[PDB]
């Protein structure tokens, strides 16, 4: 990690299962997606891409 | 005679029809506008008032042949 | 108008205030105008159509990726090459061929 | 004399109608509601008191086919 | 006798059907315009002017059939 420019330190860090960060709303209610195709289909998709990110980052 | 029934149930043929067109008119309408609902409750005070003119129209044919029942009743 | 951000992991394609897109959806083509209704999904690799607001259209390239709406902020989460689940199959073989030697 | 009979049945096709369309359009449209409760079962409340303002729209119009009905059926 | 105590029975029987179709048609054209303005609120100005053109067509020819629903009525 490089937590400044002088210093750094080793991690490991756990990116799956997805970690349970809070990340708590109400207004999902405001505007909740259309699902296309599919909810299922999107949601792989979208946890693949993430822990390409993660690894990536 | 019976020409005085057959007149009654011709009032009663126009009141038949005319309240399913009405009546399911009405109910899709209604459907989709929960589905709008469903969605986005903060959409729903807006689609309540759009929702009422379409409706409005949905009666315009309809109510015609309601008060020509209640006429054909009558006369 | 609204706020649309293109990304990919590596770098920001682009971002700015937009009167409207044309875009290849999973599905078939989608049009965002202003304030447009929730959204999520896949879209194909292909041009995509932006107009900037002032009217500045403009021809956007993307290798696909995933579309977001929302009526105030609109994003596109693009990928940089070509995804298949054949071709990482093939990706993922050509990454143990390495692990052997 | 056919008078009396003819006058019984003009109701009771009137009243089929009326039946029919009623219990299907509030089926229609009770079906998106409990769409909407299963997807969204924060807003129940809300909902139903948007069901029940469609709700009552629907019925009015077989309602009056079913007052001429019973009035058909008493004269 | 019955040739006008049959003019009673076309004339209702025409526009109870009509009644059907001008209201079940833009209930349906109405579901579908209500899930368009809650897809697309800045378009409700929009859609409802082009939801009146694409209206105007669908009443066409019910309107038509209330005409001589009257026409029949008064001669």
């Amino acid at each position: 990690k490089f937590i400044n420019t002088m210093s750094q330190v080793p991690t490991i860090s756990q990116l799956l299962p997805l970690p349970a960060s809070d990340d708590d709303d109400l207004k999902h209610k405001s505007w909740d997606y259309l699902y296309e195709p599919d909810p299922k289909a999107l949601l792989d998709t979208l946890l693949r891409r993430y822990v390409e990110s993660q690894v990536y980052q | 005679n019976l020409n005085m029934d057959l007149l009654y149930m011709a009032a009663a043929v126009m009141m038949g029809l005319a309240a399913i067109g009405a009546a399911i008119g009405i109910g899709i309408l209604g459907g989709k506008f929960l589905e709008g609902a469903a969605r986005q409750p903060d959409l729903i005070p807006l689609l309540r008032t759009q929702f009422f003119i379409v409706m409005g129209l949905v009666d315009a044919i309809p109510m015609i042949a309601v008060g020509l029942g209640l006429y054909v009743m009558f006369a | 108008t609204y706020h649309l951000d293109v990304v990919s992991a590596e770098q920001q394609m682009f971002s700015g205030l937009v009167e409207k897109i044309q875009v290849t959806g999973s599905e078939g083509e989608l049009g965002i105008y202003p304030g447009h209704a929730p959204l999520l999904t896949a879209i194909k690799p292909g041009m995509i159509r932006i107009v900037k607001q002032h009217g500045h259209e403009e021809f956007i390239y993307l290798s696909g990726g995933i579309l977001e709406v929302q009526p105030g902020n609109v994003t596109v989460l693009a990928d940089t090459a070509i995804r298949g689940q054949d071709l990482d199959e093939a990706r993922a073989m050509e990454a143990k061929r390495k692990a052997e030697e």
